[PDB]
Formats: C-alpha cells, sequence, structure tokens
RNA sequence: UCGGAGAAAAUCCUCCGAAUGAUUAUAACCUAGACUUACAAGUCAAAGUAAAAAUAUCUUUGACCCAGAUA
RNA sequence: AACGAGCUUGGUGAUAGCUGGUUACCCAAAAAAUGAAUUUAAGUUCAAUUUUAAACUUGCUAAAAAAACAAAAUCAAAAA
RNA sequence: AAGAAAUUCGUACAUCUAGGAGCUAUAGAACUAGUACCGCAAGGGAAAGAUGAAAGACUAAUUAAAAGUAAGAACAAGCAAAGAUUAAACCUUGUACCUUUUGCAUAAUGAACUAACUAGAAAACUUCUAACUAAAAGAAUUACAGCUAGAAACCCCGAAACCAAAC
C-alpha cells in the first residue's frame, strides 16, 4: 500500500455535517446521509426562486383583505392606483395597510375616485372634459 | 539537465505480485449457481483481502534516458554564466592554504561574503594539495571536486563555486568544443585527426 | 475513518551528508573526460537494465536474456507466464487497433 | 442549509450610525516569515501597503510580527468581541490588500 | 498506519476544538493575550470615537 | 546582453527555483473524475469497450483491402539491389569552397566521408557514391576524384575544368573499410584485397565512355575529346598542368588505400606497419 | 408534408381603409422597420429558426432596426407571424452626431433626439 | 499484427502488404487493380487497359498501408536507374 | 447473386430472364477530362500514334491465395 | 453427501462479440439509432456525421428568368 | 503469425558484503505456520500482536471521534427534507439512489449498515517544448528542413469446458 489516502475524516464530515439536523440512520450513515443532502441542496436551490413567487402571493391576499376593508376589489385598488401615476409596489402596498391604515385609506379612495372618473369617461364618449384626478403628467 | 541528472540514473526496486504469483489461488471456490454469493474462480484476485495487486509497481523498473550531448554541454555554460553574473563564482590561482585547520577556510568564507556552501573546482585529483584535501575531509558544506567532476547539479546545491586558474581554461576548452565540431563518425574515444 | 490521536516522530534529514553532498558528481565523464567512459557506465542496477530503458514486457524478456539461466525454478516459471500474459495483452488487447 | 444553519435580524452593534459612525475594525494581526515563499506576497503588502492602511484607519491597532512561520495569518478583531482569522498563505499583494479592506469595512 | 505527518497534526486541531466545548477555558483579559500595547490601544481609543 | 542584467538582481538560482519551458508537460489524465471515470472513454459495453476488437486490417468478415489486391513484385529482389548516395556538384562545389574537401590531393570516398560532404551506410546497401550532374553549369574547380558511378555531364564538368573522373568498384566489405578506416585498423588485422566487380558491372568498369577503373587507358584519349565535341568546350591537355602527377594518380584494381598494399598491418598504437615476409602469403595478396 | 409556404400575393395588397386605420400613406412609405420577437422559435420549422437570427431577433422583445427595402421584406414574411413590425418614425429629425447620445426610443415608435426625463412643463 | 515482439520488443511489418503495394517516399501508395489477370477473354478492350494500370491509393488506405509496415519501408532509397525516380517526390503542391 | 418492367423515391409487393449465345468487315496501343463508388469492382472518352481505307452488331457474374498451358 | 462421466494440482491471470462494475472539481463542444459489406443483424470495418489544430476564401438564407420534367424540390446571374 | 545469419561492438566497479522517490499487521512471504482446522487420499490451508527506564515501580495512557446502543420510547400528515417561522412538529413545495432500458420510471436489476481494501497499461503516426541545423544523433539510423531529446496512450471480476500428471 506505497499511497493510501489520509485525508478521508474530513471529506467524510463534509457531509455529515449538513445532516446532523435530520432524523434517523440519515443524520448519520454516510451512504444514506449523502444522498439526503443531495435531495437537501436541490430543494434548497430550487426552493430560492419558489420563496419570491410566494411573497408575492402573500402580499396580494394582504392587499385584498385592506382593500375588501374599503370596498375595494383588488383589481381596483391596483390599475386605478396605476391610471393615477402611483407606482407603489405591492410589497409597500402591504406595509401600508399594515401600519399606515389612515394613509391606506387614503389610496382606497384615491383609486375609488379614479375608478369612478373612468365610469362616467366611457359614457362620455370623449365630448365631456377628462377627470380631475385622471389628468396624466406628461415626461420628455 | 538537473532532471536528468537526477532521473536517469534512478532504479525503483517496488514490485507488488499479481494474481498469479501469491500463493495457492488455483481452485473455484464455490459453484457458480445455487450458492447466493458473488461468483469467484480464485482467492487470490484483486477483490480478495490477500490478492494480487491488479495495477502494482513490476519488478525493477528504470527511468534511463540520454539528454543530447549538446544540451548537456549547453547546460553547464549557463551554469557558469549564472554563477558569475549573480556574484557566486570566484576565480582562484591555486587551492594552497597556510593551514590545513577546517576553521580556517570556514572563517575565509564568512570574511569574503561567501556562501554556507561551496564547492571547490581542481584540475585533477592526483595533484590537489594536501592541505586543502584535510580541510574539505572534515567539512560538509564545502565539498571539493576535480574539473571532470564539475555538473550543473552540484552547482545549484552548492551557494558559491570556487574554480582555479587551469581549471576555468579547461573547462573553457572542452565546452567550446562542442560548438563548431562534426557529428561523431564513431565514438569519440576512438582515434580522430585533432582530438586528444 | 480513523486518524492517529498522536504526532509521530520527526523526520530528522540530514542535506549534507556525503551522499547527498556529492550527488550528481562525474555526470560529466564523458564530455569533460576525453570520452573514454559514457556516464551510464556509473550507473548501479540490476545487470539486464543498466543504462537501459523499456516497457515491462521489454524488462521481463530482457532479464530472461541477461540471467535466464542463472533463475530459480519458481522465479523462471513466474517469469515466463508473465511473459506470455504480456504478450497477449500488448499484441490482442486495448482500444487502440 | 437555511434549516441547517442558524440565522438572526438586521442589527447594529450600537447603533452604529445614528448619532456618529465608529469604525468596528478595532485591531489586526499580521504573521509573517522573513524567509518563505508563501509569505511572499504578505511581506510585499508589510513594503508598500501596511502604512497607508493605517494611516487611513487611525482607530485600527495594526500588529505586523515577523517570525519564523509556516503559513501567514490575519487577525481580526472587532468592537463587539468577535474575532475572525484568515489564511494569507501565498496570496498576491492585492488580494491581501482587498481583503484587508474588507475586514476593515 | 498510514504514512503521513500532515494527517495528525491536522486531527490534533480538530481534539483542541473539542476539549474547548467540553471544558472551556476561563475568561482571560486581552492584556495577558499575546498582540497588545497599552499605548496604542489607548490612542486609538480616542480615535475611534472621533475625540 | 541586458538580459544577465537581470540575473544580477533577482534571487539565486537553486534547486529550489527550477520550473520547466512553458507548455513543454502535458496533463497526464487519470479517469477518477466525472469527466474521464464512469465509462472511462471506451462507451457502452461491447467488443471495443471490453477491449477484444479483431486486428489493424480486418474489415469485419468480407474480404480485406490489403487482401484482395493481387501480389506483384514491386519490392522483388529489394535487398539485393545497389544503393549509390547521390554527389552533386554543387554540393562538391559548397564542400571545396568551405575546405571540407581538399582539392590539392586526390578526392576519394574516405575524404567526402571525412569531410562530412556524403553519409555513408554499408549495411544498408550503399555502394558507394555517384556523380549528379546538378550544379554542373557553376563548377569551377579543377579536382581529381574517384567515384562508383558517374554521368556523362557529370564527367564532362570535371574535365572542362582541367580534372580527372574515374568510377571504381568497392566491394560490401571493402566499402566499409574505406569509409572508416580506422575502426578496421584497431581490429589488428591485415588489409584485405579489393574483390573485383560481380559479372554485371563488369561492362560498366571496363569501358571507357564510362572512365572505368578496368577500361583500357589507350581508348582514354579518344572518350575524353568526344566529350569535348560535343558539349562545346576545348580538351586541356593536363600533361603540362604542374599538378599532373596528382591528377593522374590512380589506386591499383586491389587495392583500398593510395599508399597502402593489400596485407600489411597498421599498428596504429606504435606508429608502425607491419609487412609479412612469408612467400605463400605474398603471392595471395599480390594476387 | 410540412414545407415552406408561399403566401398568395393579394395578401400584402392593402385596402383604402387599411390606411384609415393604421395611418399610413401609400405614398412617402417609411424608410425603417422596427421589429421585435414576441414569440418562440421552438416547435417551429428550421427555416424559421433561421431568418430569426439572421435578422438579429434572438432576445425577445428587444428592438431590432432594419431596411424597408424588398429583400430584408421578404425574410420578414417567413416569420411574420413571430414578429410585431412597427413603423420607426422620427418626430425631430434625424440624430446628428451632437444628439446621437441623447436619444431614445419610445414604445409609440418614435425616435426622440432629446431625452430629459424632466416634466414637460 | 504485432505491436511488441517477443524477442526484439518491436512492431512486426505485415508481408501481406510488401507483397502487394509499393510506397512512394512522398506518402503515396502504389498497387495492381483486383482482378487484371484473370477471365480476359470475357472483359472488354476499355475494360483491359483500366486493369492494366498501376493506381494509387487513398488517405485511408495508405494510413492503414503506414500502420501495417515499419519504418524501414519508408526511407529513401538510391536505386540506380530506378524508373520511379521522379515519382518519390510532390511538385507543385499546394494544400 | 445480378439484370429488365409496374407500383412511383418503402414492400413478405407483382412479373420476365441471366449465369447467355448468335453475328461477323476482328474491333491496336497510348492518353486530357468525367461518371458511378464506403472499400473493392464497374462505365464513357477528345487529342496523339499505329493498322487498315465502317464501328464489332445484337443488349450479364466471382476477388485473393493457389494450381495449370505455353514461348 | 448433485457423474452424459470422479477428485486434486498444474497448463491458467484458459477464453467469454455475454452480464456486472469501473474512485476529485470546473469550463467548453456534441453526434444518431443514416448508406454499404460481413456464418452478419447482442459484433466489427468503411462511408457519413462530430470534433481538435492549422492553411486561405468566400459560405448560409435566398435565388429571376430556363432550361431538365410532364406540358417542390434539383440546378443558382445579379442583389440583399 | 513466425523470423535468422554473415558481419561489426563490448576489459565492468573489480575491493572490501552494498543499495532502495520498496511494504509496515486486510500491506509485505501463505507464514506467529505448511501449524490449527478441512479432506479416505493426493491436496487445500487460516487467524492474530502493541505499558514503562524500571512490574524486584499492582499493567500504561490516549480519543465530541465508525456503525451499534445507552444517557433520553412515542404524540393527526405522509422519500422525511426544503422555504420558512416567535415557535421542534402543524402551513406550503417536493414520484429515493445506481444501472439499464428509445432520451421514459409507479419499469427491472444491485445496495442492512460501518471501516479498510477494490478496476486504463504500451509511443507507429500526430501535437506541444527545446538543442543543433543541410545536417542531426556519444558507431550501425534518418535526411530534397531535417534530425535529436523531453512531455503526451490504449481497465477489473465471472463460466460451462479442454489437456497432462497424481490421488
Ligand atoms: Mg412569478
Ligand atoms: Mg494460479
Ligand atoms: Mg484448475
Ligand atoms: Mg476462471
Ligand atoms: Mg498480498
Ligand atoms: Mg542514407
Ligand atoms: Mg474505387
Ligand atoms: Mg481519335
Ligand atoms: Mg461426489
Ligand atoms: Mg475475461
Ligand atoms: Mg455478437
Ligand atoms: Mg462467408
Ligand atoms: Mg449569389
Ligand atoms: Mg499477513
Ligand atoms: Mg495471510
Ligand atoms: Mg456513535
Ligand atoms: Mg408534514
Ligand atoms: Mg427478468
Ligand atoms: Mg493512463
Amino acid at each position: 500500500l506505497r499511497n493510501r489516502l489520509t485525508d478521508r475524516y474530513w471529506r467524510v464530515q463534509e457531509v455529515l455535517k449538513h445532516a446532523q439536523h435530520f432524523r434517523g440512520r440519515k443524520n448519520r450513515c454516510y451512504r444514506l446521509a449523502v444522498r439526503a443532502v443531495t435531495r437537501a441542496f436541490v430543494k434548497c436551490t430550487k426552493a430560492r426562486r419558489l420563496k419570491k413567487r410566494n411573497l408575492r402571493t402573500l402580499w396580494i391576499n394582504r392587499i385584498t383583505a385592506a382593500s375588501q376593508e374599503h370596498g375595494l376589489k383588488y383589481p381596483a385598488f391596483i390599475v386605478n392606483l396605476i391610471k393615477c401615476q402611483v407606482e407603489l409596489n405591492r410589497k409597500v402596498l402591504v406595509d401600508l395597510a399594515i401600519y399606515e391604515p389612515k394613509t391606506f385609506k387614503s389610496l382606497a379612495a384615491l383609486a375609488k375616485r379614479r375608478q369612478q372618473e373612468g365610469f362616467a369617461a366611457a359614457l362620455g364618449d370623449g365630448k365631456e372634459p377628462e377627470g380631475i384626478f385622471s389628468r396624466v403628467v406628461q415626461y420628455h | 539537465v538537473a532532471i536528468w541528472q537526477r532521473n536517469f540514473r534512478r532504479i525503483s526496486y517496488a514490485n507488488t505480485k499479481t494474481r498469479a504469483e501469491v500463493s495457492g489461488g488455483g481452485r473455484k471456490p464455490w459453484q457458480q449457481k445455487g450458492s447466493g454469493r458473488a461468483r469467484h474462480g480464485s482467492i487470490r484476485s484483486p477483490l480478495w483481502r490477500g490478492g494480487g495487486v491488479a495495477h502494482g509497481p513490476r519488478g525493477p523498473t528504470s527511468y534511463y534516458y540520454m539528454l543530447p550531448m549538446k544540451v548537456r554541454a549547453l547546460g553547464l555554460k549557463v551554469a557558469l554564466t549564472v554563477k558569475l553574473m549573480q556574484d557566486d563564482l570566484h576565480i582562484v590561482d591555486s587551492l594552497e592554504l597556510p593551514t590545513a585547520d577546517p576553521q580556517y577556510l570556514t572563517e575565509l568564507a564568512q570574511y569574503r561574503h561567501w556562501g554556507s556552501s561551496v564547492l571547490l573546482v581542481d584540475l585533477t585529483h592526483e595533484e590537489m594539495p594536501k592541505n586543502v584535501v584535510a580541510a574539505t575531509s572534515g567539512l560538509n558544506s564545502f565539498n571539493l571536486i576535480p574539473a571532470v567532476g564539475l555538473n550543473v547539479y552540484s552547482m545549484l546545491k552548492h551557494q558559491t563555486l570556487v574554480l582555479t586558474l587551469p581549471s576555468v581554461a579547461f573547462l573553457e576548452d572542452k565546452l567550446l568544443w562542442q560548438d563548431s565540431r562534426y557529428t561523431p563518425l564513431y565514438p569519440f574515444r576512438l582515434p580522430y585527426s585533432d582530438f586528444p | 475513518a480513523f486518524v492517529r490521536l498522536t504526532l509521530p516522530p520527526p523526520k530528522v534529514v540530514d542535506r549534507w551528508n556525503e551522499k547527498r553532498a556529492l550527488f550528481g558528481v562525474y555526470d560529466n565523464i564523458g564530455i569533460l573526460g576525453n570520452f573514454e567512459k559514457h556516464p551510464k557506465e556509473l550507473i548501479k542496477g540490476p545487470v539486464w537494465l543498466r543504462g537501459w530503458r523499456g516497457n515491462e514486457l521489454q524488462r521481463c524478456v530482457r532479464k530472461k536474456k541477461f540471467v535466464g539461466n542463472r533463475m530459480f525454478i519458481e522465479d523462471l516459471h513466474n517469469l515466463n507466464k508473465r511473459i506470455s500474459y504480456l504478450y497477449k495483452h500488448f499484441n490482442r488487447h486495448g482500444k487502440y487497433r | 442549509t437555511g434549516r441547517g444553519t442558524s440565522s438572526r435580524f438586521l442589527t447594529s452593534v450600537l447603533h452604529n450610525g445614528l448619532g456618529r459612525y465608529v469604525q468596528q475594525l478595532q485591531r489586526l494581526s499580521l504573521s509573517l516569515s522573513r524567509d518563505a515563499p508563501s509569505s511572499r506576497g504578505a511581506r510585499e503588502f508589510v513594503e508598500r501597503e501596511v502604512t497607508d492602511f493605517a494611516r487611513r484607519n487611525p482607530g485600527v491597532v495594526v500588529y505586523v510580527n515577523p517570525r519564523p512561520c509556516a503559513m501567514p495569518r490575519i487577525v481580526a478583531e472587532y468592537l463587539n468581541g468577535a474575532v475572525r482569522e484568515e489564511n494569507v498563505n501565498s496570496k498576491s499583494v492585492e488580494e491581501i490588500k482587498s481583503l484587508v479592506q474588507k475586514l476593515a469595512d | 498506519v498510514k504514512k503521513g505527518f500532515r494527517a495528525a497534526f491536522r486531527f490534533q486541531k480538530e481534539l483542541e476544538r473539542w476539549r474547548l466545548l467540553r471544558c472551556p477555558p476561563p475568561p482571560v483579559r486581552r492584556s495577558e493575550k499575546p498582540n497588545w500595547d497599552y499605548h496604542a490601544e489607548v490612542q486609538a481609543f480616542g480615535s475611534r470615537l472621533q475625540e | 546582453g541586458t538580459s544577465l542584467d537581470l540575473l544580477r538582481s533577482l534571487p539565486r538560482v537553486s534547486l529550489a527555483n527550477l520550473k520547466p519551458s512553458p507548455n513543454s508537460r502535458k496533463r497526464e489524465r487519470r479517469p477518477r473524475d466525472r469527466r474521464r471515470g464512469r465509462k472511462c472513454g471506451r462507451g457502452h459495453k461491447g467488443e471495443r469497450q471490453r477491449g477484444t476488437r479483431p486486428r489493424l486490417g480486418f474489415e469485419g468478415g468480407q474480404t480485406p483491402f490489403y487482401i484482395r489486391i493481387p501480389k506483384y513484385g514491386f519490392n522483388e529482389g529489394h535487398s539485393f539491389r545497389h544503393q549509390y548516395q547521390p554527389l552533386s556538384l554543387r554540393r562538391l562545389q559548397y564542400l571545396i569552397d568551405l575546405g571540407r574537401v581538399d582539392p590539392t590531393q586526390p578526392i576519394d570516398l574516405t575524404q567526402l566521408v571525412n569531410g562530412r560532404g556524403v553519409t555513408i551506410q554499408p549495411l544498408k546497401r550503399d555502394y558507394g557514391v555517384q556523380l549528379v550532374e546538378e550544379g554542373a553549369d557553376t563548377f569551377q574547380a579543377k579536382i581529381n576524384i574517384e567515384v562508383q558511378l558517374a554521368s556523362e555531364l557529370a564527367i564532362a564538368a570535371i574535365e572542362k575544368n582541367g580534372g580527372v573522373v574515374t568510377t571504381a568498384f568497392y566491394d560490401p566489405r571493402s566499402l566499409e573499410i574505406l569509409c572508416k578506416p580506422i575502426p578496421f585498423f584497431l581490429r589488428g588485422q591485415p588489409i584485405p584485397k579489393r574483390m573485383l566487380p560481380p559479372e554485371s558491372l563488369v561492362p560498366y568498369y571496363t569501358d571507357a565512355k564510362n572512365r572505368g577503373y578496368l577500361a583500357d587507358p589507350a581508348k582514354f584519349p579518344e572518350a575524353r575529346l568526344e566529350l569535348a565535341m560535343k558539349f562545346g568546350y576545348v580538351l586541356p591537355d593536363i600533361t603540362k598542368d604542374e599538378l599532373f602527377r596528382m591528377l593522374s594518380a590512380r589506386k591499383d584494381p586491389r587495392q583500398i588505400f593510395f599508399g597502402l598494399a593489400p596485407g600489411w598491418v597498421v599498428n596504429m598504437a606504435d606508429k608502425k606497419i607491419l609487412k609479412p615476409t612469408d612467400e605463400n602469403l605474398l603471392k595471395y595478396y599480390s594476387s | 408534408k410540412f414545407t415552406k409556404s408561399r403566401i398568395p400575393d393579394k395578401v400584402f395588397q392593402p385596402k383604402p381603409e387599411d390606411h384609415e386605420k393604421y395611418g399610413g400613406d401609400p405614398q412617402n412609405p417609411h424608410k425603417l422597420h422596427i421589429v421585435t420577437r414576441i414569440r418562440s422559435t421552438k416547435r417551429r420549422p428550421y427555416w424559421e429558426k433561421d431568418t430569426i437570427k439572421m435578422l438579429g431577433l434572438q432576445k425577445a422583445h428587444s428592438p431590432q432596426i432594419h431596411k424597408n427595402i424588398p429583400s430584408v421584406n421578404a425574410k420578414l414574411k417567413v416569420v411574420k407571424h413571430l414578429i410585431r413590425i412597427q413603423p420607426l418614425k422620427l418626430p425631430q429629425g434625424l440624430p446628428t452626431e451632437e444628439t446621437m447620445s441623447s436619444t431614445c426610443l419610445k414604445s409609440t415608435g418614435e425616435l426622440v433626439v432629446q431625452w430629459h426625463l424632466k416634466p414637460v412643463e | 499484427l504485432t505491436y511488441c515482439s517477443t524477442r526484439k520488443g518491436k512492431r512486426k511489418t505485415v508481408k501481406s502488404v510488401v507483397h502487394r503495394f509499393l510506397r512512394l517516399h512522398s506518402g503515396l501508395w502504389l498497387r495492381r487493380k483486383a482482378g487484371y489477370k484473370k477471365k480476359l477473354w470475357k472483359k472488354s478492350t476499355a475494360r483491359k487497359k483500366r486493369l492494366r494500370e498501376f493506381v494509387f491509393c487513398s488517405k485511408t488506405q495508405s494510413k492503414l498501408l503506414d500502420k501495417m509496415t515499419t519504418s524501414f519501408w519508408k526511407r529513401r532509397n538510391w536505386y540506380a536507374g530506378d524508373p520511379y525516380q521522379m515519382y518519390h517526390d510532390r511538385t507543385n503542391l499546394r494544400v
């Protein structure tokens, strides 16, 4: 045996250190531990993408709850705020709903205000002048 | 050159027995079928404890090869230049010394800012002075060789080179002969018109 | 895996022993000595591979050619079998035809 | 590895920037070998860059210890009590300078 | 017995880590530990706070 | 040389600072990692993957290409054909100009070999050197040269400048001694006789037009003049030439060296030549 | 057999109502095309794959400027279904060396030569 | 073939190649046409002429014949009066 | 095994033949460029030269080795 | 103590176009399973593909008329 | 597939008993032993040991350290984890590995687990790096820019059988 590997202790500990919080022989038996660690790492990597999407779903639910309190559906709240040139994102809208209820009510009133102008505008046929809150600030 | 000097002498005596050379192993251990075991034909196969080695060292092995004669001569010229340009070469008229005490030689090396190890070259082994022979005999890092013994590897191992004036002429003659020479019609040990 | 629980004794190497200090001397015996001797003549080793190199089949055949007539019966039988195995490997087996 | 590891919340040591900003790195130690190939880049760092780093950061105490050494090592200590150690073995001058700045920040 | 001094040396460091966990050392003031100069540290204290 | 000045600045060269020339070493790949491990480059399991594919030239069972072609005597008798190293007049002039061949003395295969102008391999069926016409236009040397074969144009160039060319036959044993005389001398044998040409080559070396060494001298003047008229030059009377004695020198058909008779022993060590006195031996060598 | 298709010429002969709908004059035709890839060439025949790379439309929703000349149009007709063709419009004229660095292509198809990022005022 | 021979440890020539093909030094190989001596009474005159010719070998065939012969057969031979003297070299070959 | 024909470039798809003879104005040698083709084998051919004073006309197959027959 | 032919050793590392296996990381490219011959169809050799390096110049898409066919591919001027 | 000879070369380290980019208890001899044990016989054929200067100092210590257990059974829900979370489990996401099968796994093989051992090897041509260059090579070889040297390569286990001599 001229040349025998002498570092196998540390190569084994590379895998087992990640497996110590498993249950069963997965947490201490290298042949089983290595297979489990590889699935845990694959799950972690794919969960990084999924985490962003799940957070957005949480925000939309929380925004729907907040807007429904004032009588507005989620699509009405979002689109009409956009039509007012307000670019607050869904993550920030949740922070305002939970921690700034008075400000969020103003946004609901603004969104409903713009929504009503749109209803009148469509029936207006274009002869009627544009709504006060329906004006767009141009940029160049 | 230095790698040639190290690797052309090398013979490794590492060996292992193949499955054919380990004691026993002739009979088939158990039948192919109706055993529930892995199939085997000998208890000395590489998979077994005590079996033969599949690809191990085989017998005495040699690493012999030869660098071209011009290449090996060119290496010595490069090594001599390196010692001179790096202020590690010291030309001396003769190796005569006042005393035979090895301490004197070591002290002189310190005084002149020579290295921890010194290589001393003399023209021929037979005529080398008695005083230097005694001094170098007991010194590990001061080594005395004749001119025919000069080589690249020893020059690298020793920090400073000491050449006598006659040795320098000897060295120039042999090395410069290598360029401006013909290829050999037959080995140079045989008589030639103008070669000693 | 299990590891030593103690440090092994330190290895002490004398780099200036006579063998290490004088390694390489007379490797230029030919060019610096008028070519009376070739440097290979300074190689110490088995009679059949002094100043020679080859693959294992060549080495086995060379040993038999040199000292085959002075070999023990066990050794010579093993050497001859090694030749036939290597002969079949090099001349019939491999990726490249 | 998230569930196999610890986590914490975003924080500062002592409300670091509310009133005035204080540099958390307070001590750097550099161990060198005078004559060793692996410590060459660290030796060049001391010759050229260590003095400038010390002047730029007057609140960090820098200790340079040339001594017989197999691997050069940088030890960084912070005000909160954390200690970080870095192997500098055979790194170029730029890498060591780049790493040293990261410890300060 | 596998060849090598290095693996033995590595595992010694692992042993030290385990020993510390089981029987943690009694805390010692930084003045006792190496790489300490009182005069320089005092000046750095002032410079740190911009005072 | 500024490069040597760079060495002055740098640290000492030693066994710890050595490096091979860049790109002088490729990497050896072992089948251990996933890239080159696994199937290890042998492909899927089969005859080739197990290492037992048929021999080179086997085409899967159909009659192979190298066997379906008829046998024909391209190389019949190849090892028994005589080969002549070609020496051109261009190369001969180059050697004379650089001093590697001495035009003052007669030129034989030994002189050409000594000056490295030609490389002879007797073991590889060389029977000597043939003069080759190439370079004839620019050849301007007066030379006495002995070759095994010669061409009409090559002979014309030699004679026009005032030199002499003869074609002589050396047997395989004689050729080796002529090419490398000194190794022969160290053996300690007496100089052997030179065998006459095989019956096939007798007509060639007994013909004046080829300047054969066994040809009739009386027929040389006619042959020499004929080339002069054919190739438009005036034949030079070489007897008047001061170096006529050297130019006229020719070896005896049974002599290998100019001044050494068959049967002598060359004692190089003591700088002596030993000659036999036994009558029967002298008859053998004189023959 | 799925094969390359030759469209009848009548498809590309417009009607008077078409000019009113899209607001393009049959005279003074526009010079440069704005073309964007809005579909994938996966699951499409290789000839459609080839032209998309020739036209530079490898990335989707990134506009490419092309010449409104018959040879280019022939290639565009091959991949007409995978792209959106919009006429390049120059309200303020061609960009000059001074304004070459201040341009911006609007979603309307207009290449403005002055881009300020300020309220119109 | 034999890559490492028992006695000398060398490659061995396939003599059936040496008995059928001629190697020109440039790297080309010559051969005869199969059947050029067979059943000539039923072959057309043009067919017989095609059979009589010496023909070159392809790159793969040349590569195979190179593997099946040793270096001795690839050397320069200076035969007096060689009839292939001119065909051992390539002229005006740009490629 | 190969050739002819339909489907029409698939088929265990459907047919006819060939391992030919007849016919003779006897049908050379040499040589550009091409076809066909895994390889092997198989096709067409200007120019030049030579016999004569229009080609052969109907319309296919077996390699290497090895044995024969001769001048 | 499993005889269509005992057992042991040796030849022997028998041979196996068959089953199984063939141990670090990173980067890049990638066929196709088509045609031909083979006691050949569980294999092999050649073509074809693919690939690395090098040389120097046109390639890919398209492609009018116009022929060849019968009354969407082959060919590929100019251009783009 | 096999394969000469003629003919050239070679005084081999010489001196005295030396040497290792050989193994270190599954290695290196099968070996602590041809023993124990197995077979009527020929024959086959193992395993293992570890204190200190002193045991005429009571036999040493050293190590979160393998699997396995114990200390400490479990608590709706699910390839056993991942995202997370104030929170271990609850909520959400998620059809074990290898090998093959057509690129397909709810297929079919193989794996109770731990430790150690356990499988790519050669230089004809080609490429890269250098020496010298119409010549290169330390004799025999190649050469119409070559020649010389270096570096770069082609696995493991497994039959039924066949033959010789013993029992
Ligand atoms: Mg999403
Ligand atoms: Mg055996
Ligand atoms: Mg047996
Ligand atoms: Mg077996
Ligand atoms: Mg063993
Ligand atoms: Mg030659
Ligand atoms: Mg062909
Ligand atoms: Mg004609
Ligand atoms: Mg029985
Ligand atoms: Mg086998
Ligand atoms: Mg098969
Ligand atoms: Mg058959
Ligand atoms: Mg074109
Ligand atoms: Mg043992
Ligand atoms: Mg044992
Ligand atoms: Mg445990
Ligand atoms: Mg659950
Ligand atoms: Mg089954
Ligand atoms: Mg390898």
